[PDB]
């Protein structure tokens, strides 16, 4: 249990804001029984440069803390244990099938101001909840972005940006303005690059002959596509299975790059959907 | 009464537990055997931090001499006989209750802190001091640090020799973790991704890394242990919630 | 609520008893230092 | 003791310190001799 104090009288409009925002996942980077205003969300570090994959990485860094009966100016943050059942109400504009796992992310700046809270030059940024897989599909176009913007081109970058950027899944379209272009993406693709060096050198005899043999004997479409993105074998099968444990290590490799740690399992959810049970803590 | 914490019953020949008879709290490795008889044989955490490359020479040749018998010299003919190491041996857990019979009776804590009974003495990990040390952008944090040992390989032109690390962090997230983890071992990274196409042994990785439990900030202690005379520095843990999770390996 | 007596170190600055005195005796033997 | 932290502060643990003082050792001597005539003069009157 973590208390938070304001020490700054709240009005019936804020009590009323926080009544509709109760049961929500809030990090916190203090680790103590008490916090105040300074800690309290995400606000404390977004102000430092605004780049996506920062608050990223120190919000994987934050240790996550559930909403609970906020008596007025003081307000209680449950740290959740490990594998229990909690309730969250969701932030993330998404239908959420049950089930799935979740991750925790960053804010997309929608374009709507935030009526959350905004008090004192301070303001309650709550980091979303989404999906493990539109998070892994934010991660890929994090790391494309780079893979591209090492690239350069003059009046080309917002070419690719803006076909790229603006993504749907499950009849949601959200956008990501503003890369800064780090050399985050030139780290977490440098060691790609190094695996995908060693899944050209460790890759089999078998398998990009497979492709070959597989498009001579049988053909179909989505082969056709691939094939379109293309354009003896006596006894040694202890170093085939080496061989492909090693491209499937590379690719275990990759997968963790872009990969984000779920944060939620999901067990039932209400029919409005503002409200789900989950079984984890990581 | 209420216990809590997960236990189990371990029978070993007593000739490879030589000074782990006597300081309770150790790792404990599986290594299993094509040997039919003994199936599994359980392994001393400096027993294989001796052939581990960090260590140097007078730490190794000191234990080495705490570990000279025949059946270690067999036993360490067989890991090395064995082609890679982390899969062969494994992490099994926390010592406590040596029996010292014929065949020596150990308990092993999987879960919880580690205690035989009555929660008198609440022993603690014993890590060799120089087989540690915790990459971070600050040491020792905020508050209670994860503790984890990593497995390292390296290769000096005839064989592969394997080195046994132990980091503390703050950083619960494994996939933080892995990424200090690179930035710390880049060097002998690169030479793995020369020596791994080359090679045939059956391996796919540089090394990997795997949680043991929480510890406590203000519980860290230094000191040594002594068996036959041997002084060796060690940094003691004093209070462990075990926490095992999976191997996560990186190449 | 009950009154008792006790004593305090005064000083008079015209016609005015001011209590006058250190904590340092709460702060013998903490982790904290003297806030002043 | 401790004194009790407000907002944001890590209260510290309790702290338990146990001591022992040693005692130093310090033997001291002193000497005097006698001759052998004194000592011969000492316990007898050879005659009186």
């Amino acid at each position: 249990t973590v208390y938070c104090t304001f020490d700054h009288k709240l009005s019936l409009s804020d009590i009323s804001t926080l009544c509709k925002l109760m049961n929500i996942v809030i990090p916190i980077p203090a680790h103590h029984h008490l916090i105040g205003s300074g800690n309290l969300g995400l606000y404390p570090i977004v102000s430092s440069n605004k780049d996506y994959v920062h608050i990223r990485n120190v919000l994987r860094t934050m240790v996550v803390t559930i909403l609970q009966k906020v008596e007025g100016n003081q307000l209680v943050l449950r740290k959740p244990m490990t594998g229990q059942q909690y309730a969250i109400k969701n932030t993330g504009p998404f239908p959420w099938e049950k089930g799935d796992t979740l991750t925790l992310i960053p804010p997309l700046s929608t374009h709507s101001e935030e009526k959350l809270l905004k008090l004192g030059d301070w303001e309650l940024t709550v980091p979303l909840v989404v999906p493990t897989a539109i998070a892994a599909e934010i991660n890929i176009r994090l790391l494309c972005i780079g893979l591209i913007a090492v690239h350069r081109e003059y009046n080309e970058m917002q070419t690719i940006i803006d076909e790229l950027c603006s993504i749907q899944y499950r009849d949601v379209l959200i956008k990501l303005p503003d890369i800064v272009n780090d050399k985050q993406s030139m780290y977490s693709m440098k060691t790609a690059c190094i695996s995908l060096s060693m899944i050209t050198a460790m890759a089999p005899d078998i398998v990009r002959t497979y492709i070959d043999r597989l498009t001579l004997e049988d053909h179909s479409m989505l082969l056709i596509k691939c094939q379109e993105l293309l354009s003896l074998h006596a006894t040694d099968i202890k170093d085939e299975l080496k061989k492909i444990k090693s491209v499937l290590t590379m690719i275990d490799q990759i997968n963790s790059l872009t990969n984000e740690k779920t944060y939620f399992v999901v067990c039932d959810v209400s029919a409005d959907n503002r409200m789900a049970t989950c079984i984890y803590k990581n | 009464r209420e216990n809590l914490r997960i236990a189990a019953r371990v029978f070993t020949p007593c000739e490879l537990l030589a000074p782990e008879l006597e300081n309770l709290g150790m790792l404990m490795y599986r290594f299993e055997t094509d040997v039919d008889n003994p199936k599994i044989l359980f392994v001393g955490l400096f027993f294989l931090c001796s052939n581990a490359f960090n260590v140097s020479a007078c730490v190794r040749t000191a234990l080495t001499t705490m570990y000279t018998n025949s059946m270690v010299d067999n036993v360490l003919s067989m890991i090395n006989t064995c082609k890679y190491l982390e899969d062969k041996v494994s992490l099994f857990g926390v010592t406590s209750l040596v029996s010292c019979g014929s065949s020596c009776l150990l308990s092993c804590v999987m879960q919880g802190n580690v205690y035989d009974a009555n929660k008198e003495n609440i022993h603690g990990l014993t890590v060799l001091k120089e087989i540690f040390l915790e990459p971070d952008w600050e040491p020792r944090q905020h508050s209670t640090q994860y503790v984890y040992v990593v497995h390292v390989y390296k290769e000096v032109l005839s064989k592969l020799q394997y080195g046994i690390y132990v980091v503390l962090t703050s950083f619960q997230n494994e996939d933080l973790v892995v990424d200090i983890l690179r930035q710390y071992f880049e060097k002998e990274r690169f030479l793995f991704l020369n020596y791994l196409i080359n090679s045939n042994t059956t391996l796919s990785y540089f090394g990997s890394v795997q949680r043991i439990g929480r510890c406590a900030t203000e519980d860290i202690k230094s000191g040594f242990l002594q068996y036959r005379g041997i002084t060796l520095p060690v940094i003691k843990l004093e209070n462990i919630f075990v926490d095992l999770s999976e191997k996560k390996v990186f190449v | 609520r009950a009154y008792a007596d006790l004593k305090l170190n005064t000083l008079k600055l015209g016609d005015k008893l001011v209590a006058f005195d250190h904590l340092h005796k709460v702060y013998k033997n903490t982790d904290v230092n003297d806030p002043l | 003791p401790r004194v009790a932290t407000g907002n944001d502060v890590t209260a510290p643990k309790e702290t338990t310190i146990m001591v022992a003082k040693h005692s130093e050792k310090h033997p001291i001597n002193i000497s005097f001799d006698l001759s052998a005539a004194c000592l011969e003069h000492l316990e007898n009157t050879f005659k009186n």
